[PDB]
């Protein structure tokens, strides 16, 4: 075994001489590669030159020679200079693997490059080699037929054009398939692409490519809207809806976007499409009015209260303190959300007679969680006890403006307008303790009402709050302009707050500006590291506490690893208690995408040594898992429940509510044991105060608006997540600097339904679904599987469990549009002879207008 | 290739866990210095 | 489907294994056979990942074979049928990835490795062992004493007595059992030996005997002896005699690499210690060992480090230093930060159990 | 400790509930209670009290100088003391006192071979 006789020929000159050697060589290089390396500086003489030009040949030689060796940058740059020799479709253990390695080049390389430029793959300043390169492996990909290798790559390496010409060429005409293509694409994405420039124009490219198609899948068209907050796509879907009308099809858009995309979205579209001409009908839809009314006949008729649980658990004990009254305040507002039975509170009265001022206020505000999903009768049942309407006392109208905000938050264009008034007149009077809560409330109110719209002149009204120096006002005013300007605000409004927190002597003061300033920090990801630094760097606590909020919010939904880890970092190195738990509860909110990695990732803080860890990480579950029930936190949970400590106690009492809200038996056998502790807690007259409160209210999330809500992340009508739960429960897990704030939970709060709308009317009809709904692996929740077809009438209570499984029945004469779309959310069907009624049920909206 | 994907997200838990473990050592080494010293 | 296809393939394994040793039909006739399934239809099936799939068996016997020269004494004298072996093991060693199949990386280089000891340059070594340089979990105890021990043969070629002092010590280590505590323990020893005589002199013979094969241990023990005392006409006339033993460890070498320090071992029991020691004791000496080269051997000896000396030839006299109580200062410091690193290592031993 | 009697007049939400404290305060007023506690603390004051532990850097250097002077003294006990250490894990053939014995004295010869 010798490459003897032919390496010896290279130290030897004469062109004849080098060829005769370097094709003998060329066969046997894999092989006899040992004694090839030695004569390896030589065979790079024959490259250096160009005068001889079979240069290539050497290149590839001496290629093969360098991978062994393990100098993989070296072999490849000599691969692309060999050329006409270099063969990928040869595939051999030589081939394969430089060319491995060469993708694995350009994609570093494309990473670095897309940061400086956004056409580079189409320019000189990378290697035209690489990218000859780069494009055959593409054409392979495309000719072997997967589209799932093709993409992978193209996004990987930063290129839009590869992108674009792979899916418009596999674009075929059938419909169904390009829209699963689509789809399977629109998740990866976005899921997995945390750099804004590309990731946006790929998801804009693929509206183009469904808008290409005759007929296309319009609630896909509709979640891309939602998703790059973009007017241009929705105004372009829209004219083309005008051509095609179908008025079911028409009012079938506007349902699925009022729910799910962003209310400022929304808004703007109405003010461009009133002015283009738009029909009257949709304009209506569009302000999410008539939907809000189709959940409040819902939530009407299935109700499923269960007010003597409630007598039974008031009259077992009475003690000291504002904690327990706080409590059972809360679980009433649970209880009757959106049912609007203010039936325990009408007929049971002398408790209320028993409250001082700051449980009054706590009451009242329980009210707006009743009277939530009325449209008209919100203002008017509270107009004795709102403003201009003066009753005996301040305390009470203070949770009014309060709750005032609750029901029409998303409505709330006008709600501003009326209490800024309030604002306006006790940023001038201040002195007496009456007024200064009313202005608590009224504070707490406006930034309800100015939720996510930036509007700056009530930023300023709330800002006089600040200067008049009082602790009861101020701490709500912080928070209110923390809500109203969430999104990307001021330059000014970060920097006038963050100074005013340093400079403040008031406690409560601080904490409602550390909070205010993580609420302006909604989606504008690293560009909000900044202030995260000024926060954490504070040795106040209050700062530190709702800086870890500031990450939260900056990189909720898809997350970042350094998001993540600066989050870890906090909770570990922070000694001072209320600062760990503000960091575990933190980590919730960047993993809300995927439930499924956040057992994972709190297993390790489930057993880390701290009180305020453990807790912290039970309300962070609760919140991240709630969206289907997640099993695997349940059991991380039970543990927790039997903790010794009082307030972990608490908070997995709370948190097991939440994941386990509308279930039964069956689909979560646990969940009976679960109820007699809540139970067996509060009838006992030996446990501590804190755990107390945890199991009153937790009773109250499990059966909370009359069976029939559900704690998501979203507002299910295509599955995207909506502003308003966000902020509401970031808002709920806070209880410990001012009692009620509790009932931001009113807000995300969403009903698990299928509700159908003749369109011919446009209002609710019912008919038969075909539904996998069986007595034989599921029941409701009153105190899995599928083989068997059931039906059932619409405006029914559908569990998670449940909502997997629907289809619909055509043989009530109305038949689907869009079919289903895998999950609870208003539709429209198509009554195809309209002539007669064959179903119209009355509606709530026939009872306002 | 989307496969590859696929594997990250598992191969990115990983990661995070491991880093954390790291400081969680060292935080309870002094924990269990001062906690004898206070018995 | 994915049991029936692993099961044949485990079947196939043990079926050509049980055929060699003790049921072949002669292995030389065998080795196409076994080339045959390994090529196609073998490789071409594996998705890069095997360590237990493939086995150091099937080249370990095929190539035994071909080296025996007793049941083959080849079938062409042209010497193509065992060039072409090395270059296919050669090319799987390319195949065997380096990030994975590392177990199967490692047996290719121990066949490889041998091959090129016995007849070759072992210069073509330095190339195998950068390449085998990666993470492993995989690699067994009885490969890895193979491993330094072919390192430490062509480490001793190279003239480094050191680096193939520390491996062939730590081979003798882990793996040796009753299946390694056999042949393959004879071989090693007899290198160990050597490598001892060679850097300076062998530790007592009392510890070998009750280890090793006694019939090893007579031939290994002559050797030492006259190494020891220092005699050249012991060294000569005992390295006719034990001809046969030299030829089958592959050691022929030892017989030029030995005769210099013969020569030295003879100078040095001879205690120099006085102020002067007179010239004329030590030509006396040197006459028998060197005819010619009676003034250039005791100049030879100073420049090396064996004496520090002044001699004058006028004079006639030969001056020296005390060879009694050397070993002062830096002495410990060289054992001090050496026996510290052996210490780190075994408590870093302690952590990992 | 931070206490403060029945005091009202804004203690009138403080010591399912709220039947208890009213009838609390109007049974009667004065009847102790505990407060929370909260340190606040001056950036200035928290870094004199961790420059607490060139005076400094005089003697940690002149007990330095001092070992090194007695170290043929210190080297002979410390022999005596592993030599007893020796013996008695030999007996004993408890575990963790052995064990800090030995590292006491290994902990001791690094630090005495840095000093000079």
């Amino acid at each position: 075994t010798t490459a003897a006789p032919l390496l010896a020929l290279l130290r030897e000159n004469q062109d004849s001489v080098k060829t005769y050697a370097l094709e003998s060589i060329n066969n046997v290089v894999d092989q006899l590669w040992s004694e090839i390396s030695n004569e390896l500086p030589d065979i790079e003489a024959l490259y250096d030159d160009d005068t001889f030009s079979d240069r290539e040949m050497a290149a590839l030689i001496a290629s093969k020679v360098y991978y062994n060796l393990g100098e993989y940058e070296s072999a490849v740059k000599y691969a692309l200079a060999a050329k006409d020799r270099f063969d990928i479709d040869e595939k051999s253990q030589f081939v394969e693997t430089i060319v491995s390695k060469s993708i694995e080049m350009y994609v570093q390389e494309a990473s670095k490059q897309y940061t400086k430029d956004e056409q580079f793959y189409t320019k000189d300043i990378i290697d035209p080699k690489l990218t000859s390169i780069f494009e055959r492996m593409i054409e392979k990909c495309l000719k072997a037929s997967e589209l799932k290798l093709a993409l992978g790559i193209a996004l990987e390496g930063y290129r839009l054009d590869i992108i674009e010409s792979a899916l418009k060429s596999k674009l075929d005409q059938s419909t169904s398939e390009n829209v699963k293509i689509i789809n399977y694409l629109l998740t990866l994405a976005i899921t997995t692409v945390t750099n804004s420039k590309f990731r946006s124009s790929i998801l804009r490219k693929s509206f183009d490519f469904l808008m290409n198609m005759p007929n296309c899948d319009y609630l896909t068209l509709n979640k891309v809207v939602v998703n790059l907050n973009d007017a241009g796509l929705a105004l372009q879907l829209f004219k083309k809806l005008k051509e095609e009308n179908d008025e079911g099809l028409s009012a079938q858009i506007a349902f699925d976007l009022v729910s799910s995309a962003s209310q400022q979205l929304l808004e703007i579209l109405v003010t461009e499409l009133t002015a283009q001409g738009y029909d009257p009908a949709l304009l209506n839809i569009l302000s999410g009015l008539p939907t809000c009314d189709y959940y409040n006949t819902f939530l009407l008729n299935n109700k499923n209260i269960d007010i003597g649980l409630l007598n039974k658990s008031k009259s077992s004990l009475d003690g000291k303190f504002s904690l327990f009254h706080t409590a059972v305040s809360v679980a009433n507002g649970f209880m009757h959300a959106g049912t609007t039975d203010n039936s325990f509170i009408k007929a049971n009265l002398p408790w209320l007679g028993k409250a001082q001022n700051w449980a009054k206020f706590t009451a009242t505000a329980s009210l707006g969680v009743i009277h939530k999903g009325n449209l008209l009768e919100g203002k008017k049942v509270m107009a004795p006890y709102l403003p201009g309407s003066r009753a005996s006392s301040r305390f009470i109208k203070g949770g009014s403006l309060y709750g005032l905000g609750l029901i029409y938050a998303g409505f709330g264009r006008d709600t501003t307008d009326y209490l800024k008034n309030i604002i306006v007149e006790n940023s001038g009077t201040s002195g007496d303790e009456d007024v200064d809560v009313l202005l608590h409330g009224a504070s707490l109110g406006i930034g309800l009402a100015a939720m996510g719209s930036a509007n700056i002149e009530v930023y300023e009204a709330l800002k006089e709050v600040l200067y008049n120096d009082s602790a009861t006002s101020g701490e709500a005013a912080a928070l209110g302009m923390g809500l109203c300007m969430l999104g990307t605000g001021k330059p000014e409004a970060i920097h006038d707050m963050f100074t005013y927190s340093q400079e403040t002597q008031h406690g409560n003061i601080t904490r409602g500006l550390a909070v205010g300033l993580a609420l302006i920090n909604y989606g504008r990801q690293e560009l909000a590291d900044d202030l995260i630094t000024k926060m954490l760097a504070s040795d106040e606590s209050l700062l530190r506490y709702g800086g870890a909020f500031t990450i939260a919010l900056a990189y909720a939904g898809t997350g970042n690893n350094s998001a993540v880890k600066r989050l870890l970092h906090v909770a570990v190195s922070d000694s001072n208690d209320d600062v760990r738990r503000a960091a575990v509860i933190a980590l919730g909110f960047v993993l809300l995408r995927d439930y499924t990695t956040v057992p994972r990732i709190v297993q390790l803080l489930s057993k880390s040594h701290n009180a305020h860890v453990r807790c912290g990480t039970a309300f962070a579950l609760g919140i991240a898992c709630a969206g289907k029930g997640l099993q695997s936190a349940i059991d991380v949970l039970d543990p927790l429940t039997k903790d010794p400590v009082d307030f972990v106690r608490q908070a997995a009492m709370i948190a097991l509510s939440m994941i386990l809200i509308q279930q039964t038996e069956k689909l979560n056998p646990q969940v009976a044991d679960i109820n007699k502790n809540f139970l067996s807690v509060i009838t006992n007259k030996h446990q501590e105060g804190l755990a107390k409160f945890g199991a009153c209210v937790a009773q109250g999330i499990m059966n909370a608006g009359g069976r029939n809500v559900t704690i998501q992340l979203e507002n299910a009508d295509t599955g995207t997540l909506d502003t308003k739960s966000v902020v509401g429960l970031v808002m709920f897990s806070q209880f410990w600097y001012w009692f009620p704030l509790a009932h931001f939970l009113s807000l995300s709060f969403t009903p698990t339904t299928v509700i159908g709308i003749r369109g011919s009317d446009q209002a609710i009809p019912k008919f038969q679904m075909n539904c996998y709904a069986k007595e034989d692996a599921f029941s409701y929740p009153r105190m899995k599987y599928s083989s068997k077809p059931y039906k059932v009438d619409n405006m029914t209570r559908i569990l998670p469990q449940q909502s997997r499984y629907i289809s619909f029945i055509k043989d009530d004469r109305f038949v689907p549009v869009r079919k289903f779309k895998g999950n609870n959310g208003v539709v429209v069907l198509r009554d195809r002879e309209p002539k007669e009624p064959v179903a119209l049920i009355e509606t709530v909206r026939q009872m306002k207008d | 290739y989307f496969k590859l994907k696929k594997l990250e997200k598992e191969y990115e838990l990983l990661t995070l866990q491991e880093d954390y473990i790291k400081d969680e050592q060292r935080h309870l080494k002094r924990e269990l210095k001062r906690a004898q010293e206070e018995v | 489907k994915t049991i029936e296809v692993t099961a044949e393939i485990n079947c196939f394994m043990h079926l050509l294994v049980q055929l060699f040793l003790w049921d072949s039909k002669e292995l030389e006739q065998l080795v196409e056979f076994n080339r045959k399934v390994v090529i196609p239809n073998l490789l071409c099936y594996y998705n890069l990942r095997s360590l237990n799939l493939i086995n150091a068996k099937l080249w370990f016997y095929i190539y035994l074979s071909h080296e025996t020269l007793a049941r083959s004494s080849e079938e062409i004298n042209s010497d193509n049928q065992n060039i072409i072996l090395r270059s296919t093991m050669m090319k799987f060693l390319k195949i065997a990835s380096l990030k994975h199949d590392n177990e199967t990386k490692a047996m290719l280089i121990n066949l490889i490795l041998r091959d090129f000891l016995n007849n070759g340059e072992v210069d073509s070594a330095s190339d195998f062992i950068s390449k085998l340089e990666y993470p492993h979990t995989d690699v067994s105890s009885s490969l890895e004493a193979r491993y330094f021990f072919y390192l430490s043969k062509i480490n001793a070629i190279q003239l480094d007595y050191s680096t193939a002092n520390e491996y062939i010590i730590a081979a003798i280590r882990k793996a040796p059992h009753n299946s390694k505590s056999l042949g393959f323990l004879q071989q090693s020893n007899k290198l160990h030996c050597c490598i001892q005589l060679l850097m300076g002199d062998i530790p007592e013979l009392s510890f070998f005997h009750q280890s090793n094969m006694q019939k090893s241990l007579l031939p290994y023990y002559h050797l030492t002896k006259a190494v020891k005392l220092g005699d050249l006409k012991k060294f000569t006339s005992t390295i006719t005699k034990y001809k046969q033993l030299l030829l089958k460890d592959d050691t022929y070498q030892l017989c030029v690499r030995l005769r210099s320090n013969v020569i030295k071992t003879g100078i040095r029991i001879i205690s120099l210690t006085y102020k002067k020691i007179s010239l004329r004791d030590i030509c006396l000496k040197l006459n028998l060992d060197s005819e010619q080269t009676v003034e250039y051997m005791v100049s030879r000896a100073i420049r090396d480090g064996v004496i520090e000396a002044k001699i004058n030839h006028e004079d006639g006299f030969i001056e020296t230093t005390e060879l009694l109580n050397i070993y002062d200062s830096e002495d410990p410091q060289q054992v001090f930060d050496e026996r510290i690193k052996f210490a780190n290592q075994l408590h870093d031993e302690y952590l990992v159990s | 400790d931070a206490f403060r009697l029945i005091d009202t007049g804004a203690l009138i939400n403080n010591l399912l509930n709220k039947a208890n404290i009213q009838a609390l305060i109007h049974g009667l007023n004065r009847h102790y209670y505990s407060l929370n506690i909260d340190y606040h603390k001056t950036a200035k004051e928290t870094k004199m009290l961790m420059n607490l532990h060139y005076e400094e850097k005089e003697e940690s250097n002149l007990a330095a100088t001092k070992s090194m002077v007695k170290i043929a003294e210190q080297y002979s006990k410390r022999i005596e003391e592993e030599k007893e250490l020796t013996e008695e894990e030999l007996k004993t053939r408890p575990k963790k006192h052995l064990s800090e014995t030995a590292d006491e004295t290994l902990e001791n010869n690094i630090v005495s071979v840095l000093t000079a």
